[PDB]
């Protein structure tokens, strides 16, 4: 029977996967450093890809795609989109973003801000960086000087991205949101979209004139639960699931989630992952790879979808751990190591 | 690269005689020393254990030692008795009375010089001496006491040559006398320092195998020796036949012994015989890793493997042995140390033994071998705390403080085996 | 994709295609160490034969 | 003309040398008795093949080679084999007992006893050279002779032939075909002491050759004979520029100039295609673009690793057979638009290409099929460092417990050399990290 190893202790998702593989009766867990394994639930940093696929007579699988960081680091993602002919600077679903080191794009960022300033176009901007987690490291302003000054104050890379001033606002609440989608890519590079997403909801009413407040413009669950008094006023945990959001769109705007938003989502997922397919694919490699991705989108008031970031080590929604984690084993693991309807939308390419 | 064989004492000379019977058959040499074989592959590496002599005869490079003529008189009259060089019988008259001190310090000391004289002559006619192998028991007096004495004298004259032994370990279930744990403990201290490889053949295991698995309600020493000679044929098979891989005693020791003192191996054999059904590779592999096929009464699941070597003989689906070897490891991957990578090696010799189409020999350096020494240490202390039977030894000049030292070193040996059973990466 | 320095003969050809331009020990010192390991080898051997010599004393002491 | 002397050390080196020289003779139309009907310069000449073969008045063509093993059974097969007549006795040097996979035994204990004789016999061939270029040393990382004595030989060759280039063909250890667990120790030890003395080393992982043989030749359990005849093809393609008329890689110095910008990082990755079975009676011959594309499939590399996640410092395309420059450029243009090929910023993004019109030669009754065209790509990519990491990790696991170390100390070594060599590999691994990441 098959063997596997855990090398990430702080992993919510794969904690259940190792839990559920053990209960199968055909899987055996080993120490964090026994190479005689079939599957590696590897670590988020410096995973030793070079030491995989060199154990005789052992098919070796790993839950991460070497090189997928180029899509999951904010600075690299920008350069991937802007320098990839498959995506190009003419990208309709990515906000005009620039990579700013405190190679560099400082002038060219000011270049459009000036043209925009003279044109009375709401030149409101946001700066971000992958290092600052837990809602720390985030600045929004209307003129570069105040933003670029924050970038130089720190010592790591930062990207300046056009803050979207006209988000789709839910009612009752007149409040903001983002959408999280989970996508599984298996060893064959089939793209599987989990049929269940979630809206991370803002519990405070949107305010365009006032970004002084540090909770009316960000909604990563953690921020709302620690810096907002209305965590849960409308729905359990600032998390609205698709059934409800679909019904809301039908009633309020006479459309469906599938038509108005989810088509654009499926297109962006395919576009992003197929752009990098030749650089990370492991089809003829001595080891195979799969990986779970968490795409974060947002919707504007014209029902256009925008990709904001891609997270390569994502947590799941509490209710959906069981179903999702069972889906990985079915498609990602058992597909390689067979045993004695579906929850995924196969994004065909 | 020639090997010099030595057999000392009753046990040593009798398992030795069967060893020469077996390999002599495998190579096609009759009791008179004449080759009558079908393949030239039998002869390519025949020099390894035989000299070529006047009249196109092959003579075993063997030396026969005992302090009493009884067992050696039998050998000369046995099946292959006339194969050995008559000049290589060096036997005393008095005996050792199952007394380690008599073989090591008094009676043996008198005869030892005569033994090394024969060693030198065998060594002087060797193109490139590779090392020595000794067959002997650790419970008697000649094989145990004199055998470890000879080992000490050989290392003095050939300090850069490999010294290996097939040592039969005593057990109350197949016991000749009660002072057997005393002689064993004293011998082991010598083997820990002056041998490179010791194959621990435990008579308890040979009995259980003969009685429990082979369904022999009353085994004889002949029944146990059939298994011991079968193992020795299997351990030496790669050296005795033109085998794809290049097997050398020092190259083998380097790959099997990660620490100088932990050089005590568990032999194994499969199938266990005393039938015609072709045994399949699935069956050969799972047997050799079973406790029931081990020649040392130790549970491999109560320890860990430092190194392992499984040796397969015959024409067989070699792709299948690989598939299965890699299968049996996955089933027992917890019982292989993680800090010696790729510590399970496999060799195949196309020529099977006599009467079997496929066989397999197992050589393992497992930390569970301590269970044997712990068993011997208990029997030793049970008597030593009351100093029982010591007068047999103090009467030959020994001091009880040599006993205390030996006891301590073997409990040290156990402690060292425990160190690496718990070590991790 | 420029092709340059194309040489050719009856046996074959060779050339270069560019797509994007750029953006002491001595003998004595050895001999000593082989000897330094040799002398270390002898010391281990002497220490062995001394340990054995000590055990020859004890043998005939008994 | 400028001569090259091949030195084959240990079992692996010797047996691979047998494969290469067998192949060389067939490629040059030399018979096993050393006669060459096509050579009209009797008793001499400065032709291109003379870089590897000398000529006698009797018309025999003799490899400029030395074989050396610390035990004779392997070289004995040379002295009695098909090409026994090719070599004369003093070219073949043998000891009596081997190094038992012990680097220390090969370098120190036994090395000291035989080094002088070997050098003397090498000097006897250098004296027959008008303009010796350097040495090609074939050996294994794992064996005691191949690792320990080779390093000793390399050290003294740098002293006695100071300004002459030295190239290595090194067999990287693989569990599938090895019977030794200490090979990681010998690999790190020999690399450390040989690194400063080698100008260019072509490393071949036996794991790569093993899978290539069973995947592409459907051989269920390859032998050393299977592996060596495949390796010889690659070795031949690499050395063909020295033996045939040409413009690219005609001096050993050019290998260093074309493939090695930094001295320490001198391990080019070889990739070879097409490998085709002789059992497939009729095969769809592969185009120039298909075999050139195949040069970027890790399954065809001599060392399993992912160049996509490293950076290139140089690249040479060595075609043999019916190839013309136009078809090469077509493939390269297509390939660059479909593959992840990033060069370091301080080097040009270009390929140095060479073509010999003679198609690859296969030994009669071999496992390989004759093909219309083949290519061997030589790439200096940082991704090859993966092989060092693998090895460094195995070294670390055993050394933390000092497993097997007593076998080396007993032969005269100090534990310091273990950590001293391992520290050198640490720098080397970090040197590769500097050049190719971020
Ligand atoms: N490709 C290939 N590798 C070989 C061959 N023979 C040995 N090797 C490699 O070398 C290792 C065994 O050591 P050898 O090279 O045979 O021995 P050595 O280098 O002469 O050193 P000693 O045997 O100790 O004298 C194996 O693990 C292989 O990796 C061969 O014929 N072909
Ligand atoms: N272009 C844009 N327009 C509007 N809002 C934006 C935006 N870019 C970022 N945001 C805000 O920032 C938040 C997401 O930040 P981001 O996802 O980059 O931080 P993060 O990656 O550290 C949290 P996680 O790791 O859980 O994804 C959202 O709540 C969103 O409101
Ligand atoms: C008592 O004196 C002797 C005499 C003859 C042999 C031995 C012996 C055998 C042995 N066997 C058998 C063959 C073999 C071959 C291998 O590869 C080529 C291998 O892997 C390196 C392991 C084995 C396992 N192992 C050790 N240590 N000694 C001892
Ligand atoms: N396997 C086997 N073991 C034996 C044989 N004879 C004796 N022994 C073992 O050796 C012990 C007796 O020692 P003995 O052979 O008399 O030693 P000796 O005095 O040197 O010949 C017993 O405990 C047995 O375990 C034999 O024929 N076969
Ligand atoms: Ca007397
Ligand atoms: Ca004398
Ligand atoms: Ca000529
Ligand atoms: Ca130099
Ligand atoms: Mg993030
Ligand atoms: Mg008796
Ligand atoms: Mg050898």
């Amino acid at each position: 029977m098959y063997t596997f190893v855990v090398r990430d202790e702080n992993s919510s998702v794969y904690a259940e996967v190792s839990r559920l593989l053990l209960a199968t009766g055909q899987w055996k867990r080993l120490r964090k450093d026994n190479p005689r394994f079939n599957l590696m639930l590897g670590e988020r940093n410096r995973l030793p890809f070079g030491r995989l696929g060199h154990e005789p007579g052992l098919v070796q699988l790993v839950n991460y795609y070497r090189g997928a960081d180029k899509l999951c680091r904010k600075a690299s993602l920008v350069k991937l989109i802007k320098t990839s002919p498959e995506l190009s600077e003419s990208c309709t679903w990515f906000p005009e973003s620039y990579v700013i080191y405190p190679t560099d794009e400082r002038e060219v960022f000011l270049a459009a801000y000036n043209r925009r300033r003279e044109g009375r176009e709401g030149n409101v901007w946001i700066a971000k960086s992958s290092a600052g987690a837990k809602g720390e490291g985030i600045l929004i302003s209307s003129e570069a000087s105040e933003l670029l000054d924050f970038i130089d104050e720190q010592g790591q890379v930062h990207v300046i991205q056009k803050y979207l001033e006209k988000p789709l606002l839910l009612e009752p609440g007149h409040r903001k949101f983002d959408i999280r989608s989970w996508v599984l890519v298996d060893h064959l590079y089939n793209i599987y979209l989990y049929r269940e997403g979630v809206l991370r909801t803002s519990s405070e009413p949107y305010n365009s004139a006032n970004f002084q407040d540090k909770t009316c413009h960000l909604t990563n669950h953690c921020i709302q639960k620690e810096y907002s008094k209305n965590y849960g006023r409308y729905e359990e945990g600032n998390e609205m699931f698709f059934e409800e959001f679909n019904q809301y769109l039908m009633d309020a705007l006479n459309t469906t989630l599938e038509n108005s938003i989810l088509l654009q989502i499926k297109h962006i997922i395919r576009s992003c992952l197929m752009c990098i397919e030749p650089a990370i694919s492991t089809k003829h490699l001595h080891y195979q790879s799969f990986q779970l991705f968490g795409f974060d989108f947002m919707v504007d008031e014209e029902l256009k979808v925008w990709l904001i970031e891609v997270n390569g080590a994502p947590a799941c929604a509490q209710k959906l751990y069981a179903e999702l984690c069972q889906g990985i084993v079915d498609v990602a693991i058992s597909s390689v190591f067979p045993l004695a309807t579906s929850i995924f939308i196969k994004l065909h390419h | 690269r020639e090997i010099v064989h030595i057999q000392a004492g009753q046990c040593g000379n009798q398992i030795g005689a069967k060893f020469w019977e077996v390999i002599s058959d495998e190579h096609g040499i009759d009791p008179t020393g004449s080759y009558h074989g079908d393949s030239d592959l039998q002869l390519e590496r025949i020099n390894v254990y035989y000299n070529e002599a006047a009249g196109n005869k092959y003579v075993p490079r063997a030396i026969l030692v005992d302090l009493e003529p009884g067992t050696m008189d039998s050998v000369r009259s046995g099946p292959f008795g006339q194969i050995f060089r008559p000049d290589n019988f060096v036997f005393g008259q008095s005996g050792a009375g199952n007394n380690w001190a008599k073989g090591h310090y008094t009676e043996g000391a008198e005869l030892v010089d005569s033994v090394l004289d024969v060693v030198r002559k065998e060594s002087e006619s060797c193109d490139c001496l590779q090392g020595f192998q000794l067959t002997h028991s650790l419970g008697g007096g000649t094989g145990s006491g004199m055998g470890t004495l000879l080992i000490s004298k050989i290392r003095e004259e050939y300090p850069d040559r490999i010294m290996n032994t097939f040592s039969v370990v005593p057990s109350p279930k197949v016991s000749d006398t009660v002072v057997e744990p005393y002689n064993a403990t004293l011998s082991v201290h010598q083997l820990v320092e002056n041998t490179d490889e010791t194959y621990c053949i435990d008579n308890e295991a040979l009995y259980d195998i003969c009685f429990r698995t082979l369904k022999l309600t009353t085994p004889t020493y002949g029944d146990l020796n059939h298994l011991v000679s079968a193992t020795m044929s299997g351990v030496t098979t790669c050296l005795r036949f033109p085998g794809q891989l290049n097997a050398d005693l020092r190259k083998l020791a380097v790959n099997m012994v990660p620490f100088p003192r932990l050089h005590f191996f568990m032999p194994g054999f499969a199938p266990l015989t005393s039938q015609y059904r072709a045994l399949t590779v699935p069956e050969l592999t799972q047997q050799m890793f079973d406790a029931k096929n081990m020649m040392a009464a130790c549970d491999p699941r109560h320890g860990r493997y430092l190194t392992v070597a499984a040796v397969f003989r015959g024409r067989m689906s070699m792709k299948e042995v690989d598939e299965q070897m890699l299968n049996v490891q996955n089933k027992n991957s917890s019982y292989f140390v993680e800090w010696i990578p790729n510590n399970v090696k496999t060799a195949v010799c196309d020529i099977p033994p006599r009467g079997l189409k496929m066989s397999a020999t197992f050589i393992g350096n497992s930390t569970a071998i301590q269970e044997l020494f712990k068993r011997i240490s208990e029997q030793f202390t049970a008597m030593f705390r009351r100093k029982a039977f010591l007068h047999w030894y103090t009467g030959e000049g020994m001091d009880e403080m040599e006993f205390t030292e030996a006891e301590s070193n073997m409990n040290d040996l156990v402690s060292e085996y425990q160190q690496y059973q718990d070590a991790t990466a | 994709m420029e092709v340059i320095e194309l040489n050719k003969c009856t046996s074959g050809q060779s050339f270069e295609v560019i797509l994007k331009p750029p953006s002491d020990p001595s003998l004595e010192e050895i001999q000593k160490k082989l000897e330094a390991a040799e002398e270390r080898r002898k010391y281990q051997e002497a220490e062995l034969l001394k340990h054995l010599a000590e055990k020859r004393e004890h043998e005939r002491e008994v | 003309m400028r001569e090259c002397i091949s030195i084959h050390v240990g079992q692996a080196g010797v047996q691979i040398g047998n494969a290469c020289w067998e192949l060389y003779c067939l490629e040059h139309g030399i018979q096993p008795d050393g006669q060459m009907p096509s050579d009209k310069t009797i008793g001499g000449g400065d032709d291109s093949f003379n870089t590897f073969f000398s000529e006698t008045g009797a018309g025999k063509h003799v490899p400029r080679a030395v074989f050396v093993d610390l035990e004779p059974t392997v070289i004995d097969e040379v002295r009695t084999g098909t090409y026994r007549q090719l070599f004369h006795p003093e070219q073949l040097i043998t000891g009596k007992e081997d190094a038992a996979n012990n680097y220390a035994r090969g370098h120190y204990t036994i090395g000291k006893e035989i080094i002088d004789l070997v050098l003397d016999r090498i000097r006897k061939l250098a004296d027959q050279c008008t303009g010796l270029q350097g040495f090609l040393v074939f050996h294994s990382f794992g064996g005691g002779t191949g690792s320990g004595f080779t390093s000793l030989l390399m050290e003294r060759l740098s002293v006695d032939y100071g300004k002459k280039s030295k190239l290595e063909f090194s067999i990287y250890p693989a569990p599938q075909v090895s019977t030794a667990v200490v090979e990681p120790y010998n690999s790190i030890l020999t690399t450390h002491t040989t690194l400063e003395h080698s100008d260019c080393a072509f490393m071949v992982d036996n794991e790569a050759i093993y899978d290539i043989c069973r995947r592409n030749l459907d051989i269920e359990r390859p032998t050393y004979t299977n592996l060596n005849r495949l390796i010889s093809q690659i070795v031949s393609s690499i050395t063909a520029s020295l033996r045939f008329d040409g413009a690219l890689n005609v001096d050993l110095t050019e290998f260093q100039t074309n493939l090695v910008p930094y001295p320490r990082i001198h391990f080019p990755l070889a990739t070879y295609a097409p490998v085709i079975s002789a059992e497939k009676a009729y095969h769809e011959q592969l185009s120039v673009a298909e075999i050139t594309n195949a040069c970027f499939e890790p399954a065809n590399q001599m060392v399993k690793c992912d160049p996509r996640h490293g950076k290139y410092m140089a690249c040479c395309l060595l075609y043999r057979g019916d190839v013309v420059p136009k078809d090469v450029n077509a493939a390269i243009a297509t390939i660059k638009t479909k593959r992840s090929i990033q060069f370091v910023d301080w080097c040009p993004t270009g390929f140095k290409v060479g073509i010999n019109y003679q198609p690859p030669t296969v030994v009669p009754g071999g496992d390989l099929a004759k093909v219309q065209r083949a290519v061997c790509m030589l790439s200096n990519t940082t991704a090859i460092a993966e092989a060092w990491a693998r090895l460094d990790h195995k070294f670390d696991l055993m050394y933390a417990k000092r497993a097997f170390v007593h076998w080396y100390v007993g032969e005269g070594m100090e534990e310091g050399e273990f950590s001293e060599a391992r520290e050198d590999m640490a720098a080397l691994e970090k040197d590769y990290e500097e050049v190719g990441v971020d």
